[PDB]
């Protein structure tokens, strides 16, 4: 039946180094190695019985430059033992752990078992091969009307969640794995907290609880007193276990990332630690690629019912689109939906500046098939008089509001009664996309027939 | 002079809400530009000199 | 949202200059608006009169 | 041992220290100057010296300490005055007679002289212990008494031998513990890396509110004991106020103080002041630094021992978590530790991130302030105590856009926010409502509905109120004030009463020296019912100013609020504030 | 064959490999990942490797080919998806049975198990043949049909034999040439190194468009066959969409999009739609896919193939420009390909430069840039292709000044800049037509003036009207509308009439996904004309707000022009437009009356 | 600094250490950081600035068995006349107030050329008491700079509403402008003006003022010193 067995029912001895040439940050350096590997996990044992796993770096001749997660503090050249496993990072992965609570590294702290291995496979994963992959058509609606209506994810679509630090991005994400359903007919959620607060892990847990998530999510919670330099690797191990769970295992998943900023903050730090480039803003030159091989692990592929959507949560430091970790995220994502803090403050839940937000994988996924035949035209024409709206608010608040025309008048309302009836949802309201599309029809409305020129005339027509 | 103070009045209100909400937030986010562009040039500078 | 400056600090001195000199033209402006505004009601209380 | 082989300014590189560990202090010349290891290359072993390094020469020896930074946990931590690296002050100026901290002083950081009465606890011999068990107490003060002896986090096995009831020093066997050989004696004191969060069971969530007594502070923006808060902390905006109020009124039974890199004169000020406090606990007045620890750090201080002033800070507040107690820490000059933290990356030259802080500034932030929390402390018995951090930004530059000052307002859940200008208006505690924010309304909902259960709605209407107010402001100072509405006309004269009596607390008055949260819900209660009263009024259709002449007694009475003593409290001050929300009531329908 | 010293990132050092040339493709490892060499420090020689450098321990051999990074040229490619060192995806997949690149997989780059009708071509026994000369042709498919089979340059000499007409593989010998003395067997491909650009005999201006079918682009700033472009703008702005409709609806004979640090989905999206999507060339509707080759190397793949990608397009690109055929490669970001050098210059050790990125970036850039450009082949018979590069430079934060945006700009010819304020609120195309230009006016003024005569006039007017109108929003948003002329409220009126209706074009309706160029002139001769109408009536007295709820019909129909069937044909749309124009000018003269 | 400690601190003396250009003292600590292989800093200073500039500037300050105390006027020389300057932050960050000299004074000819609107001692509500100075000391500053930015409020206001139209306590502030810049401000290089004589002239520039007007001082300090 299965082979993979055969080749497991291998002992391989492992050299245990105590020759620790140097230690430097978080970098640890060995000599005298017998063929080091490029990232062989090593289990690196400290004085006091600590032991602290590692991977190489950089591996010059009887040399390696082991970095370890939990952080050098501690380590003697007289008394650690590293040992090389001769293999990479990989996570003992099963259909088990749907429902399990991992650490940062995964070791399970649910105060169950050690998870009973069915393979195990590197963190790092594995380029999915383009001509292998499925372009996602299938919508999913999110029940969120900013979501569904002016944006529109697919179900292998990664589009992130673009928020400051005090946004409700959490509640919104929350919002979306609870309600997140094919238009036209369960998704494993797969969630990796990185840094996060343990109120927010908190948060995160409960509400799954509640909602019944947790039989099928299994968390790999990094908190912000967890280590550093491990929330590099707990989005390639909760991405691996998702890559598991959809494509060996044709479950949908839904991934969320959450902290993505403290991701790529721990990123910077490994950077800076060694003589890395510093790309712009002190990120690693290789941030787009590191952020990439995270990201581009979702999508559907050929032949495995399966798929991965993923939904990071990124924290811009302040509120700005055009810094590095929301710069390189969207342009990796296939899309983001951006959580505004000029909406939240205004009192609109959910926050969602659909401006700056968007979805590449609308195109298709959105049209007469999946959907009602008035969508596309429908959200750009939504699009169009609601940036016409707050650009009239700014010349009102310029030049008085005597100075503004019919036209601006008309789209200053359509603006108040967009953000205030069509954007603002409930907690727990979930809207069907043909409700959405309804209530942005009555927005549109509010217009003559003439003003709505991205509305194609047959559809202006057959709906107005 | 009613009629000229009144359109004086709304010229000049015309102007201050244009400088408030126009050329102090322009110049505000030009010189936060600035200053980050400035930021990114003395590390780049200070990377080539660690080199 | 915002001026194609080249970012240098002699460009960066400039654009401070002109903030606070907006900053000072919209404080003394506001003030003007307000005196004006003063002048303006006596002046209605006068055409009612 | 080690020697030293090459000195370059604070950096040391001392060779023939095979064997010592990294970030691990180690005594640096003949003098025994305390440094940690920064990286180690085979035999040698980079150090930075904490005090000044000149006259290190060549073949010093440098003994390795083999331990970490560490805090010296234990007795006599409570009124006493630390530095960063918790080094006495006070001790240190007894032993060299001398206004300067003479170079390598290695006085103990604990009082080795002083004798504690210690009161065996529940455990006994042949009975298992493990880290974090309580096997006695020690009285130490009267405000902080029987201070629960602690086993170390990591020690555990089987008890051999405990000694009896009687006094004894510090540094004097106390426990032994017998784990595969009895190679464990325990003293009154234990040492705990500092960068190492202590263990807990379980970390709870944040519930029980921190009561400082500012009713704006307690009232509008709440903090929870376990909650992480941020304060602008600039020059004349109440900051010594905000941190006096903390420190004495406040729910907690210990005080942590660090300063990490204060001016001079600051910390002169507020260590001259602090040994001036009494906070009635109990019926006698008593000092508030018999609870309240010290960590004065000024910037002639090493910027290693500013670096570490907060992580020294939390450590200490951390431990007096582990036994139960609730702590709350008050972090002066945050920015000040971001600073030195900076000035430590810049002499180790790693990589600068933003505006020159290192890249790990914000991770350090978010575990500093995420070993802030209510949790079950290790160990039997089952206790449960907090630490609130209360960390007042200062920000450098005067501009809230520095990385260090974003990373605080993001992690921090609760802005207070001191507003220098109303501050220079002759108002306190000059909390600027406007900015300020609490993120703990939400789950201090269960306390509220548990204690007081409309004062959630009352404290949401009273801040719709002042918004309201503020935008009626900008109206009126937009058009004519006459043009106002009735409606807005009461909201403005209702805000400006709320600003005047309920905002405007007056730290040095005895009635308002520190209002108790009934007595807080109480006005509350007075202010709104008085506001639905004149809304009443208003729609009834009676004029507001007539309704403002006939209603003068209602709203002296109002302010008067302020005046009711909270010496009495409980329900005399209850009552009072009943009859007088039957006197409001009575006397607005009468005017109709 | 070497051993390995250092592996630090995607660089990996082999020690003991005395003898290795400069950009000579080595075997890196025992999976054998093909890598080039970049340093030669003695016996060791820096090697950048274009496959993931996980699990390679010290010690495991390096072979040296001998030969540079060379892609295989030949029939087979045109329709296919690659992998930057050439390795055909859809072979890998069918080859190892997974959705993931095995490493170091050595498929070959063209299919040999199928069998090409070949047919000779005018060369004969005997007949000299020199560089670049076509002895012969095979079928490819439907659309590309007599796939001319060009000698390889370089190659000279006397054909000795060539085969007659029939079936061939690519292993089969085709021809024979003998020179000096020695036989050289040729077949139906051959290789050529990626980094030396392939020869031709001159390059020659280009002077016909490159008809984008964006309206904007075709109009306002438009591009020629044999022309460089860049597309620069932030995340969402389009460049990736305004490239996927350049391939699909271009007049370019074939298209090689080449996917630098793009997402897979995107390429997914391109195989799974250009089958679907037709081509009227060639007399009959062949799939747009027959014609176009993707060069896929997605953002998570091997960091050092983003450059052996590019080179890879680029090559195949200049491969069917020697055969005659007017190309136009793609590439999906030359920032991405920057990025990657910057990577492996920061894991090599060099000096940063400007952003991090290496010193070498702008002359890289450049070279890359000067491999397009109209040509004449290298060999008999004449014949005149040419290599459009329309590469979407995408910069960090959504500024130009990124040094890769800026080197670009110096060394290409049309700028299509993109303003994010105009990618939201779906604005696209988002071309910011400010700082938007186009240098390749002037060459095509010709060509405007022996199709469409107007076509420069009605594109500078509405150049004038958009700056103009630009100009006084400037002053509306200062000083509010009351101050402005009539004239001023008709220019302001009609620039946001040409920018809502006839630049904003939707490339996913089916009634603008491709505005050809007839349809494009007549739009701006109808926008041109009702802003020429509205200047006269208004300069003959009337009122504008009047003129307008007049003309309102007018101005609808006008707007709803773009919604004409490109499919109806030019004869039966253009009779539209002289109705709409002769209804307007009626309507106009009506209102005026 | 090492005498001043030695005179205060052994000889119990007050002392006023008055450092010239920390801005050469930084440009110094610039060129011995670089004589090392130091890597320069934010605008090439090191790193350490902070430090060096705190271990000077604390060396100051009262001590408690000792009767004796150490002030300091380090006196900066800001580079391109801004505070964002590292220099001028880092002293501002250690020290305890700020004294502005001001190129627009230097201008008038008025010496010293001191502005008192961005020029603040943190601690002067200590000095400025009863048992010290006078007991209006804090008062009379506290209304000096009052109407001082109310001057320069009604002189950039004159210039755009006229000088009729400005209010009777904008007519009174402009003179008070004047006369407190062109003789309180300006004074004599070699003019010793005790802090009694300083504050009677400070009462000579607000007597120009109705009593009714003077509202920061408080009631009693002003119905005896007018
Ligand atoms: N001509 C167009 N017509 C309709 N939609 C477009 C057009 N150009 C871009 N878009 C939209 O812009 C979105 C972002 O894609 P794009 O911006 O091209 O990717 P990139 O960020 O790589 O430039 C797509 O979802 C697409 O719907
Ligand atoms: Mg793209």
């Amino acid at each position: 039946n299965k082979k993979a067995v055969e080749q497991g029912f291998n002992v391989k001895p492992r050299l245990n180094y105590n020759t620790v040439s140097g230690v430097n940050g978080p970098l640890v350096i060995l000599e005298k190695v017998k063929f080091p590997r490029y990232n062989e996990i090593v289990n690196l044992t400290l004085p006091d019985g600590t032991v602290r796993q590692g991977q190489v770096l950089e591996i010059r001749g009887d040399r390696a430059i082991v970095q370890v997660f939990e952080g050098t503090s501690g380590i003697d050249v007289k008394k650690t033992t590293v040992e090389f496993t001769g293999e990479s990072l990989r996570i003992p992965v099963s259909e088990d752990m749907l429902g399990r609570i991992f650490d940062g590294s995964g070791r399970p702290i649910d105060n169950g078992p050690k998870v009973f291995a069915e393979d195990y496979l590197d963190i790092n994963g594995s380029p999915i091969n383009p001509y292998a992959r499925i372009y996602p058509e299938e919508m999913i609606s999110t029940g969120v009307s900013a979501i569904d209506t002016m944006n529109s994810i697919a179900r292998g679509q990664k589009i992130p969640i673009f928020s400051a630090s005090g946004l409700p991005h959490n509640e919104i994400a929350a919002q979306i794995c609870r309600q997140a359903g094919l238009v036209r007919p369960n998704f494993s959620i797969v969630f990796a907290a990185m840094g996060v607060n343990l109120e927010t892990a908190r948060f995160f847990k409960q509400d799954f609880e509640e909602n019944g998530s947790l039989e099928r999510t299994s968390l790999f919670l990094n908190l912000a007193n967890d280590p550093t330099i491990e929330r590099i690797i707990t989005p390639r191990l909760a991405l691996t276990t998702a890559e598991y769970l959809a494509y060996q295992t044709e479950r949908h998943v839904l991934t969320i990332l959450t902290d993505m900023s403290s991701y790529a903050d721990a990123l910077r730090e490994v950077s800076a630690a060694r003589e890395e480039v510093p790309g712009r803003r002190g990120y690693p030159g290789y941030m787009y690629t590191d952020l990439s091989t995270i990201y581009e692990r979702a999508g559907r592929v050929e032949g495995r019912n399966g798929s991965i959507t993923q939904i990071p949560i990124l924290t811009m430091p302040n509120d700005d689109i055009t810094h590095p970790i929301p710069d390189l995220t969207g342009y990796i994502t296939e899309g983001q939906i951006f959580v505004d803090r000029q909406l939240h403050n205004k009192g609109i839940y959910p926050p969602i500046n659909v401006l700056p937000s968007l979805s590449r994988l609308m195109k298709s996924a959105i049209g007469e098939g999946m959907t009602r035949k008035d969508h596309g035209d429908v959200s750009n024409q939504l699009y169009a008089k609601y940036a016409i709206g707050k650009d009239a608010a700014a010349m009102k608040a310029v030049v008085g509001e005597e100075a503004l025309s019919i036209e601006d008048k008309l789209s200053l309302e359509f603006l108040e009664k967009f953000e205030k009836t069509f954007i603002t949802q409930g907690a727990y309201e979930d809207r069907t996309v043909f409700e959405s599309l309804d209530q942005a029809w009555s927005l549109l409305r509010i217009y003559p027939k003439e003003m709505l020129n991205r509305i194609s005339p047959k559809i202006l027509d057959e709906f107005y | 002079a009613f009629i000229i103070l009144d359109e004086v009045i709304k010229v000049t209100n015309r102007r201050v809400n244009a400088i408030e909400h126009v050329i102090i937030p322009r110049t505000e986010n030009t010189i936060a530009y600035i200053n980050s562009e400035l930021d990114e040039l003395d590390r780049e500078e200070f990377y080539r000199l660690k080199k | 949202n915002r001026e194609q400056v080249f970012p240098t600090r002699m460009t960066l001195g400039l654009m401070k200059t002109k903030l606070k000199g907006a900053n000072q033209g919209y404080s003394l402006l506001k003030r003007k608006s307000e005196a004006l505004t003063k002048r303006f009601r006596d002046i209605t209380k006068r055409i009612d009169d | 041992y080690g020697a030293i082989y090459s000195v370059s300014g604070p950096v040391v590189i001392a060779e023939n220290m095979i064997g010592c560990a990294m970030y691990e202090l180690v005594k640096v010349g003949h003098d025994n100057l305390v440094g940690e290891v920064i990286r180690i290359d085979g035999d040698k072993a980079t150090i930075q010296v904490y005090e000044e390094t000149a006259g290190l020469t060549v073949g010093d020896p440098v003994l390795r300490t083999g331990k970490p930074l560490s805090v010296e946990l234990g007795p006599g931590l409570m009124e006493t005055i630390y530095d960063g690296i918790q080094r006495p002050l006070k001790a240190i100026k007894e032993e060299s007679q001398s206004i300067y901290i003479p170079r390598g002083i290695d006085t103990p950081a604990l009082d080795r002289t002083i004798k504690w009465q210690f009161t065996p606890g529940k455990f006994q011999v042949g009975d298992h212990i493990s880290g974090g068990d309580i096997y006695g107490s020690v009285f130490e003060n009267s405000l902080i008494s029987s201070h629960k002896i602690l086993l170390p986090p990591r020690s555990r096995g089987t008890i051999t031998w405990i000694a009896p009831a009687g006094e004894y020093t510090l540094d004097e066997k106390i426990l032994e513990v017998e784990f595969d050989g009895k190679k464990s004696d325990f003293t009154l004191y234990h040492t705990w890396p500092v960068r190492v969060p202590r263990p807990v069971t379980e970390k709870l969530s944040a519930d029980y509110p921190l009561l400082t007594g500012q009713r704006v502070l307690d009232a509008l923006f709440p903090c929870v004991q376990g909650g992480t808060t941020c304060i602008p902390g600039a020059f004349g905006c109440g900051k010594t106020v905000i941190s006096q109020s903390l420190s004495k009124y406040s729910n907690s039974d210990a005080i942590i103080y660090v300063g990490c890199g204060e001016r001079g004169n600051e910390m002169a000020e507020v260590l001259m002041e602090f040994p001036e406090l009494y906070t009635e606990m109990s019926g006698t007045k008593e000092p508030i630094m018999k609870r309240t620890t010290l960590v004065a750090n000024t910037s002639n201080m090493p910027v290693a021992a500013r670096e570490a002033s907060i992580y020294t800070g939390i450590t200490l507040a951390e431990y007096f978590r582990d036994q139960g107690k609730n702590v709350s820490m008050i972090a002066d000059s945050s920015s000040r530790w971001a600073e030195a933290l900076r000035e430590i990356s810049g002499r180790l030259g790693e990589m600068p991130a933003d505006q020159g802080f290192p890249a790990y500034l914000g991770a350090k932030l978010a575990s500093f302030y995420e070993r802030a929390g209510k949790a079950v402390a290790l160990g039997s018995p089952d206790r449960t105590g907090s630490v609130s951090i209360v960390a007042a930004v200062s920000p450098a530059g005067g501009d809230f856009s520095d990385p260090v000052t974003t990373a605080t307002l993001g992690i921090t859940q609760v802005f207070w926010g001191l507003d220098k200008k109303l501050a220079q208006r002759k108002h306190f505690p000059s909390i600027n409502t406007s900015v300020s924010y609490s993120k703990y309304t939400n789950v201090l909902n269960k306390f509220y509905d548990s204690n007081y259960p409309e004062f959630p709605v009352l404290r949401d209407r009273m801040k719709e109120i002042l918004s309201n107010a503020e935008e009626l402001e900008q109206v009126v100072q937009l058009v004519g004030k006459s043009a106002l509405s009735d409606s807005d006309k009461i909201t403005l004269d209702v805000a400006t009463l709320i600003k005047e009596d309920f905002l405007q607390q007056n730290g040095y008055s005895t009635y308002d020296a520190f209002c108790p949260i009934w007595k807080t819900f109480d006005m509350m209660r007075a202010f709104i019912s008085y506001h639905d009263e004149a809304q009443k009024a208003v729609a009834n259709g009676a004029n507001w100013s007539k309704l403002a002449d006939s209603t003068g007694d209602v709203k002296h009475a109002v302010s008067s609020s302020k005046f009711f003593e909270p010496s009495r409290g409980e329900k005399e001050v209850h009552g009072e504030f009943e009859k007088l929300l039957s006197t409001m009531q009575e006397r607005f329908a009468e005017s109709t």
